[PDB]
C-alpha cells in the first residue's frame, strides 16, 4: 500500500528539489568566477533567482513537514473570522509568477457579493488554495492559447463552496479515486516531466477535513478538472 | 563566431547557460522543447547542441535519435545537459549519439570545459 | 501487524526536512544579505559569503544524491564496474575530502595501513569510496559532545582473501538493542545524544546494499560511551 | 552607547551571517556556541537582546529560556527565538518560557532586523 508507492516517492522528492538545486549552484558559481564580467543589474537579476530559487526549495520542505505534523496529528489548526473574497485574491497574488512562466491566466469570481465571512484558520486555507491553484497550473495544457485557473467562490448548505476549475489535461476516471492519497501521481506522458511528491492534496484533504469540511473531483480527460471545497460556518 | 543551440524548457537554465556561454563569444540559439530545437535546424546548423532530456512535446532521447536520422545533422557533436543521475540514462544518451552527457547540479566551469573540448578539435 | 515502518517512514520524511533546512536557512540568509548589502561589502566579505553559498548547496547535492541512491538500490537499477585500484589512495582521498567536516567538530581523521601500500583491488571505486564516506561521516557526526581527543581511524588490512577496512571511533557508541537495527533503512538512534544530530537513517543501508554487491560485508562491534567499530570485508579477485 | 547582543547558535555558518546583520546597523555581538557557555557568558557582561537557537549540544534554548526567568537580572532581558523548529507547539513553548518572539529559519535577514530594532527600541 503505502510501502509500495514509497520509493517513487523518495526518488521524486529527489527530482523537484535538484531542479532549484542546479540554478542555485550554476548562479552562485558564475557570480563567484564572473564578478569582472557581470554588471550591477545582471548580478542583481543573479542574486534574485539564488533568492527565489530558494523559496521554491523552501516550499518544498514545507510540504514534507507539514505532512509529517497532519500523520502525527501534530498540526491543531486555530479558527477565527476571515474575509475569504481577500484570502482568494491574496491566494492568486502569490502565484501569478509561475502562472505566467507557463502562460496560464488566473481568474477569480464570487457567485455571492464580497466580502464573505467565515469562521477558518487563514494559514491553513490559504495553504489549501494554492495548493489547488499551483496543481491548475502545473497540469495545465502544454500547448494551447486559453490556459486558465479560475477560483469560484459561492455560499451553500450552511457554509462556503470553493471551486478551483482548469481548463488542463484531466484526471482518469480510474485516478480520480486516488488523488488525494499520499503519494499518488498520474503516471502518464503528460506528466513525465511535471515535478510533485503526490504530497499537495492528501495535506490539502487532511487540513479541510480537520475545519470539518470536505473536498472531491470532477473531471474529463482531455478538458479539465474541477476541486470542490465545502467548509461550514 | 561559435553557433550554439541550447535546447532546454527551463528559462531559468537557459539564461545561466547562456550566459556562461556568450562569456567565450559564442553565439547563442534557444529552444524551449525538443520539436522546436528541430524546427531551428532549418534555418542553420550549430557547431554545438547542448540538449536537456525531459521536456515537454518531445524529449532530448528523440531529438538524438532524430539527429543521426539525418545527414547533416548527424555530425553535430551534442553534450547532453541532464538531471537525469542514473548510469542508464548516460548509456542509452551515448548511444544515441551523444558525445558527452553531463549531470545537473552542474559546475558552470566544468561544463565550459567541455563545450570548448568539442568545439575546438 | 506492524506499522512501525509507516511510522518510521513519517520520522523519515520529517528528517528529510530538517537536513535539508540548515544549508537553506545559509543560502537564503547569505544571498539576501548579499542583495541588500552590496554598497557595505567588501570584496573578501562578498566572495566569502559567495563560497558559503556555493559550499552550503554542494551539502544540500550529497544529501539529494543519498536519496537518489537509495531509491536506485531499492528498485535495483545500481548495477556496479569493477576496475583495479589502490585503496590506500582510495582511503587518503576520502579523509582529505571529510577534513573540513571533521575540523568543524574538532575530529581528527587518521589512517593506517597494517600491510604494506599499495593495495590493489577489483572494486567500484566511486561505490567504495561512497562507503569510506558516509563511514567517516558518521564517526564525526557521533563522536563525543565535548573532550579533548576526538578521532575517526581507517584502518586498512588483507585478510581472507580479501581486504578488511576498519573505520574506529571514540565517538558515543551503540546500545546493543540499536546495533542489529543500525543498517536497516530510516532507523537512527533516539536520544539525548542524537538529537541536535542530522540525518535520514539511510547512510548504512546504502553502504550495506553497496558492500553486498561487491559479494562482501559489513558489521559493526560497539560500547556505549567508549566508541564503535565498522568493519567492511570485500573480496580481492 | 552601542547595544550588546548575545548571540546564541551552534552553527558557525549561522553566528556569522546573524552577526554581520547585527553589526551593520552598529552593534557589539558576543558568540556562544550551546545554551552553557551563554549562561556562562552572562557573568562577564549583561547583553541589550539575546539572539537563541533551540536545538544546541550540551544545552537547549528552552533550558537556556527557563534559566533566564529564575534570576532576576536576567529575567529582563528580550529573546528573540531564531530556530529551525517550525512547530505551532515550539513556538507556543518559547513564548510560555519568556521568550519575546519567534523566528523560524530559513529567515529573511531583514525581518529578522527589523524585529530586533523593535525589542531594542522600547
Ligand atoms: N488540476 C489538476 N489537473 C489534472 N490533474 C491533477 C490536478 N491536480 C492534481 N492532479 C493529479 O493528482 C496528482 C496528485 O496531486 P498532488 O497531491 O498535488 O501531488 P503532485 O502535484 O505533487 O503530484 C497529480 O500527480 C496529478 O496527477
Ligand atoms: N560511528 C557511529 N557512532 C555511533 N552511532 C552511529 C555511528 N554510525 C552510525 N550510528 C548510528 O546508526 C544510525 C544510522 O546511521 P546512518 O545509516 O548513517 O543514518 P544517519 O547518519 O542519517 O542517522 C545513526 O542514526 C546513529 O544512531
Ligand atoms: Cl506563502
Ligand atoms: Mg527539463
Ligand atoms: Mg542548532
Amino acid at each position: 500500500r503505502i510501502d509500495r508507492m514509497k520509493t517513487e516517492f523518495i526518488a521524486n522528492i529527489s527530482h523537484e528539489l535538484r531542479t532549484p538545486l542546479t540554478a542555485i549552484k550554476a548562479y552562485a558559481e558564475t557570480i563567484y568566477n564572473s564578478l569582472g564580467e557581470l554588471d550591477l543589474s545582471t548580478l542583481k537579476e543573479f542574486l534574485e533567482v539564488i533568492i527565489d530559487q530558494s523559496n521554491h526549495l523552501e516550499n518544498l520542505l514545507n510540504e514534507l513537514l507539514d505532512f509529517s505534523r497532519l500523520e502525527r496529528k501534530s498540526l491543531q489548526i486555530n479558527r477565527e473570522k476571515v474575509d475569504l473574497c481577500d484570502l482568494v485574491e491574496s491566494a492568486v497574488n502569490a502565484i501569478k509568477e509561475f502562472a505566467s512562466s507557463h502562460n496560464v491566466n488566473v481568474l477569480f469570481e464570487s457567485n455571492v457579493p464580497c466580502p464573505v465571512e467565515a469562521y477558518i484558520d487563514p494559514t491553513r486555507i490559504r495553504q489549501v488554495l494554492l495548493n489547488l491553484l499551483n496543481n491548475g497550473v502545473k497540469y495545465s495544457k502544454k500547448d494551447a492559447p486559453d490556459k486558465y485557473v479560475k477560483v469560484i467562490l459561492d455560499e451553500k448548505d450552511g457554509g462556503v463552496l470553493i471551486i478551483v476549475e482548469d481548463n488542463g489535461i484531466g484526471i482518469p476516471d480510474h485516478a480520480k479515486d486516488r488523488i488525494f492519497e499520499q503519494f499518488y501521481r498520474v503516471d502518464s506522458s503528460l506528466t513525465y516531466e511535471v515535478p510533485g511528491t503526490g504530497l499537495g492534496l492528501a495535506i490539502t484533504k487532511e487540513i479541510v477535513e480537520l475545519h470539518g469540511g470536505r473536498i472531491w473531483v470532477e473531471s474529463e480527460v482531455g478538458k479539465g478538472s474541477r476541486f470542490f471545497v465545502w467548509i461550514p460556518k | 563566431s561559435k553557433k550554439v543551440l541550447l535546447v532546454d524548457d527551463s528559462a531559468v537554465l537557459r539564461k545561466i547557460v547562456s550566459f556562461n556561454l556568450k562569456k567565450e563569444g559564442y553565439e547563442v540559439i534557444e529552444a524551449e522543447n525538443g520539436q522546436i530545437a528541430l524546427e531551428k535546424l532549418s534555418e542553420f546548423t550549430p557547431d554545438l547542441i547542448v540538449l536537456d532530456i525531459m521536456m515537454p512535446v518531445m524529449d532530448g532521447f528523440t531529438v538524438l535519435k532524430k539527429l543521426q536520422e539525418k545527414e547533416e545533422w548527424k555530425r553535430i557533436p551534442v553534450i547532453v545537459l541532464t538531471a537525469k543521475g542514473g548510469e542508464e540514462d548516460e548509456s542509452l544518451a551515448l548511444s544515441l549519439g551523444a558525445r558527452k552527457v553531463m549531470r545537473k547540479p552542474f559546475s558552470p566551469s566544468q561544463f565550459i570545459e567541455e563545450v570548448k573540448h568539442l568545439l575546438n578539435e
